[PDB]
RNA sequence: GGUUCGAAGACGAUCAGAUACCGUCGUAGUUCCGACCAUAAACGAUGCCGACCGGCGAUGCGGCGGCGUUAUUCCCAUGACCCGCCGGGCAGCUUCCGGGAAACCAAAGUCUUUGGGUUCCGGGGGGAGUAUGGUUGCAAAGCUGAAACUUAAAGGAAUUGA
């Protein structure tokens, strides 16, 4: 049940040095551990079970029927993420899936509609992801309107915090391995994607294994 | 990014790379904070400072890392211009 | 369509024509001998008079036999 | 049965057609 | 789909080439479809050129080759035992097999 | 063939900007297009521009730099009303905060907001964000 | 056949780089030393193991073994891998000048002191071997 | 690479570096690396310009010393030629060499015991160790590459134009590589040049090994 | 004019059952002149024009420059080399340019961030390119072209059991 950290970021996560969870997004860093996130945000930290997808590859002894679940995870005012996992067996299936799913978390972003009142609530600009056959058009929404669309992305954007969303469905969304896809590009290409707002460049620091280098080799091997 | 208020609303800003003028993204594993130490010109030691520096993905994969990051060096005055 | 011109409306007003001519959906419907081998050439109901009844096979496994009215 | 042997059949019964039509006429 | 990146021929941009009859079979065969052999070969096989250098007349007479352009189809060419089904990377490869002895 | 040489200039800066390239040189000299780059030096999307100017379309040589998506061509150029701009702007532009419509007038080339205080429309040139 | 196996190969290495101490060339020596250290069920597997020590010892004795991490070998290794010399090799005075990179050193921090001297341009007729 | 005016050349080592082959490059050439061309030399022969491998390499060892722990310091090497050289090279600087072997398992997964985080890596040669230039593209991790012009520039972060063919030219180069470094830290004065032959360094035959202690004793 | 080859057809076996595989023959065709019609996988299963977007070795044309060469050796420059540069034409290798369900393409990329100009054509599958309408032709056949009726399917890519 103890944690053990394996990665050098986990030692200073151990130690409580990095506060903010941002500065891993800020200098890009690969998240290679589960329990992290489970220690900062533990009761926020939601699961959602969509679809369980049973799959039967033929082999000479039958076939063996092995299970798809899809897992959303986060809480309803914040990040989200998606985890995939394919097992032959539903509980480690579904602990895959919950592992995959705190190892993938990815920020929404929320913007303004013509009027800068309050806290953002609609998608800023017109962006889309687009993988198979499914492309969603994510056009901005007045307030109090809802997310107009199918009631598993409408589930997504509540979980999001994007409560007003107008969509525009195209092609064949009965695919739900492309479409879950579709959902996360669509949602990972908000941030990138370039404003004429953000001009100003972005001031830079020291890295966080450069900055506590010395300690992090003496506190342990 | 403000408010009603004038407070900037969002919680943390993405980086851009100078040499190709481009944003970064959040999940772009291939990008390089690179520092470069000070050296003193009479002393030739280490200083204490840094000098930073930004690679992203794209440069990498298409294939002009060190030539951005020469030119980056030569406009902030350290290789020479003509090369 | 493929042309994008600017004195070109009526050409593709009668492209768009021919194309409903081509449509099999709207063609269905607009025709006389169709209308004419239709019993009830646009009414909803309708009587009739009973005569013989005629038994009917079913199709596969889910099988039956149902008995029609001759009308 | 091909769609080559099917249009020599169909083209066998159009024979049989003018034929029947020559005869009409 | 289309199972190789050319039709099975040397064509570019030309369209017809000079057909060449078969030897195995009377099969009539384009110049780029055929599969081309030139084998070189002496007379003898195993001891004809050792009963001549004991029983002749002349002294140290060379012997004639043999030079014969064998041409084979798809099926005369896998009936003779030639070429062979490779795996889909090694089917790309354009290259003989290497000439060694 | 080459009827609209604006819209191939801008598909040759749109594939130079998804490139990356920092400088772009272009063969006519067309005042639109200049005017095109003065609008957009007003704006400050691209650097200053130069031009070599023979005795026939004088080549351009534009800076470019890294503050534009996309501007795409409007072909053929339609008439644009007060009352239909809304519309023109609803599915031409992205969102509400961000997005130009450079327009020609009987006055002078301006953006799409003076000419909503002017109360004066014109034809489209193209649009950029 | 007579391949050692893997329950062998596990525990031999094992033993090996625990105990490389109290080892030796003979067979009855370490045979009676894996009697001790370790628990070995039959006197074959006994006896399989203890000649791929002695063949391991051999091993050591000809050469370095890849597989196995040897202290002593850890230690040699250890003392070239920082052995820390005295004096390297670049700081003379007098090393090479180009003089392609004599113009391009002149605009910035690297100017046209008294310490330089242009060499003569190397001789080059053509870059491109035959392709044949 | 710049701001300073203390390191200065004059002419003599020409003619030990010619004996070395350091100025020799390869057969063919990659188009990223017509910068680096200097001058060509009869029957297929590029020149590499020394002294700007000297600039790349001072902006490497900047790159070096910014990376202020010396002990996560990956050095890999790939064949036969580079060994001896990076084991000096790592007896002068401190760190963990990798002499070939390169194990997919230790970084990318996290099952097996030696897993590490060294930040700075350097490559011998991109063509033989394709597989580390893998791991820079997954985790931030800078890179040191050493390229040749027939070696090709992809998915690299900082290169070098040496020779990676003789042995002579690949041992000079970390032989001048590690009294940079060191001097750039700074522990030992700048006063005296080396005095022992420098046979020590380079990596040498078996054959010539056998034959040089048949000639000693 | 008809040498050779060889539809129809004969003979010999073949086959439980061969005017099927195969051989010996063999008519029309097979070759041209003066004509008729428009049919092929006339396939690259890929509409035309103009531009932007990596590199590499080489072939065929024209022009241009130069260490060392052969021929006329003996001045003179072109034939034959080698080293280069450009344009048109035909390909190949590699590739996170770009995209797709994949094969893969410097085009099949420059599409949701959807508008460069630009003619023709398809709307679940069959009947069926069938009747009927005329047009061209000595004949064969080509054109535009339905409907009643049936059909929850008919398909493309790419993997297993054998
Ligand atoms: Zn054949």
């Amino acid at each position: 049940k103890e944690w053990l950290p394996v990665t050098k970021l986990g030692r200073l996560v151990k130690d409580m040095k990095i506060k903010s969870l941002e500065e891993i997004y800020l200098f890009s860093l690969p998240i290679k551990e589960s329990e992290i996130i489970d220690f900062f945000l533990g009761a926020s930290l939601k699961d959602e079970v969509l679809k369980i997808m049973p799959v039967q590859k033929q082999t000479r002894a039958g076939q063996r029927t092995r299970f798809k679940a899809f897992v959303a995870i986060g809480d309803y005012n914040g990040h989200v993420g998606l985890g995939v996992k394919c097992s032959k067996e539903v509980a480690t299936a579904i602990r895959g899936a919950i592992i995959l799913a705190k190892l993938s978390i990815v920020p929404v972003r929320r913007g303004y509609w013509g009027n800068k009142i309050g806290k953002p609530h609609t998608v800023p600009c017109k962006v889309t992801g687009r993988c198979g056959s499914v492309l969603v058009r994510l056009i901005p929404a007045p307030r109090g309107t809802g997310i107009v669309s199918a009631p598993v992305p409408k589930k997504l954007l509540m979980m999001a915090g994007i409560d007003d969303c107008y969509t525009s469905a195209r092609g064949c969304t009965a695919t739900l391995g492309n479409f879950a896809k579709a959902t996360f590009d669509a949602i990972s290409k908000t941030y990138s994607y370039l404003t004429p707002d953000l001009w100003k460049e972005t001031v830079f620091t020291k890295s966080p294994y450069q900055e506590f280098t010395d300690h992090l080799v003496k506190t342990h091997t | 990014m403000q408010n009603d208020a004038g407070e900037f609303v969002d919680l943390y800003v993405p980086r851009k790379c100078s040499a190709s003028n481009r944003i970064i993204g959040a999940k772009d594993h291939a990008s390089i904070q690179m520092n470069v130490a000070e050296v003193d010109k009479v002393t030739g030691r280490f200083n204490g400072q840094f000098k930073t520096y930004a690679i992203c993905g794209a440069i990498r994969r298409m294939g002009e890392s060190d030539d951005s990051i020469l030119r980056l060096a030569k406009a902030d005055g350290i290789v020479s211009k003509n090369f | 369509g493929k042309c994008r011109g600017l004195r070109t409306a009526r050409k593709l007003r009668s492209h768009r024509r021919d194309q409903k001519w081509h449509d099999k959906q709207y063609k269905k419907a607009h025709l006389g001998t169709a209308l004419k081998a239709n019993p009830f050439g646009g009414a909803s109901h309708a009587k009739g008079i009973v005569l013989e009844k005629v038994g009917v096979e079913a199709k596969q496994p889910n099988s039956a036999i149902r008995k029609c009215v001759r009308v | 049965m091909r769609a080559k042997w099917r249009k020599k059949r169909m083209r066998r019964l159009k024979r049989k057609r003018r034929k029947m039509r020559q005869r009409s006429k | 789909t289309k199972k190789r990146r050319n039709n099975g021929r040397a064509k570019k941009g030309r369209g017809h080439v000079q057909p060449i009859r078969c030897t195995n079979c009377a099969r009539c065969v384009p110049k780029d479809k055929a599969i081309k052999k030139f084998v070189i070969r002496n007379i003898v096989e195993a001891a004809a050129v050792r009963d001549i250098s004991e029983a002749s007349v002349f002294d140290a007479y060379v012997l004639p080759k043999l030079y014969v352009k064998l041409h084979y189809c798809v099926s005369c060419a896998i009936h003779s035992k030639v070429v062979r089904n490779r795996s889909r990377e090694a089917r790309k490869d354009r290259t003989p097999p290497p000439r060694f002895r | 063939v080459r009827m609209n040489v604006l819209a191939d200039a801008l598909k040759s800066i749109n594939n130079a900007e998804k490139r990356g390239k920092r400088q772009v040189l272009i063969r006519p000299c067309s005042k639109v297009i200049v005017r095109f780059l003065t609008v957009m030096m007003k704006h400050g999307y691209i650097g200053e521009f130069e031009i070599i100017d023979d005795h026939r379309a004088g080549k351009i040589v534009v800076n470019l730099t890294g503050r534009l998506n996309k501007c795409g061509v409007i072909s053929p150029r339609f008439d644009v009303q007060l009352k239909d701009l809304e519309k023109w702007q609803n599915n031409l532009l992205p969102s509400r905060q961000f997005g130009f419509i450079v327009l020609t007038t009987s006055a002078g080339i301006m953006d799409h907001e003076e000419a909503r205080r002017k109360h004066t429309g014109g034809k489209i040139l193209g649009f950029f964000f | 056949g007579r391949v050692r196996t893997k329950t062998v190969k596990k525990a031999a290495r094992v033993i090996i780089e625990k105990y490389y101490t109290r080892l030796g060339n003979d067979f009855h020596t370490n045979k009676r030393v894996c009697e001790e250290i370790a628990i070995i069920p039959s006197k074959k597997l006994r006896n399989k193991i203890a000649g791929y020590v002695t063949h391991l010892m051999k091993r050591i004795q000809r050469g370095p073994v890849r597989g196995i991490s040897i202290k002593l070998q850890e230690e040699e290794r250890e003392r070239r891998d920082n052995y820390v010399p005295e004096v390297s090799a670049l700081d003379q005075e007098i090393i090479e000048v180009d003089p392609d990179t004599k113009e391009m050193l002149k605009l910035l921090d690297f100017g046209s002191l008294s310490n330089l001297q242009v060499t003569q341009p190397t001789v080059g007729m053509n870059f491109k071997t035959p392709r044949g | 690479s710049g701001a300073l005016d203390v390191l200065q050349m004059k002419e003599e080592d020409v003619l030990k570096f010619l004996a070395a082959g350091t100025h020799l490059g390869g057969t063919n050439l990659d188009f990223q690396m017509e910068q680096y061309i200097y001058k060509r030399k009869s029957d297929g022969i590029y020149i590499i310009n020394l002294k700007r491998t000297w600039e790349k390499l001072l902006l490497a060892a900047r790159a070096i010393v910014a990376i202020e722990n010396p002990a996560d310091v990956s050095v890999i090497s790939s064949r036969n030629t580079g060994q001896r050289a990076v084991l000096k090279f790592a007896a002068a600087t401190g760190a963990t060499p990798i002499a070939g072997r390169f194990t997919p398992g230790t970084f990318t997964n996290q099952i097996q015991t030696a897993f590490r985080e060294p930040r700075l890596l350097v490559v011998t040669d991109p063509r033989a160790d394709h597989q580390p230039l893998t791991e820079a593209s997954y985790v931030n991790l800078p890179t040191i590459a050493l390229c040749n012009t027939d070696s090709p520039l992809r998915y690299v972060d900082i290169a070098i134009p040496c020779n990676n063919k003789g042995a002579h030219s690949v041992g000079l180069m970390w032989w001048m590589l590690a009294r940079e470094v060191l001097r750039m830290r700074g522990t030992i004065s700048r006063e005296h040049p080396w005095e022992v032959m420098p046979d020590l360094y380079f990596y040498r035959d078996p054959e010539e090994i056998e034959k040089e202690e048949q000639a000693a004793a």
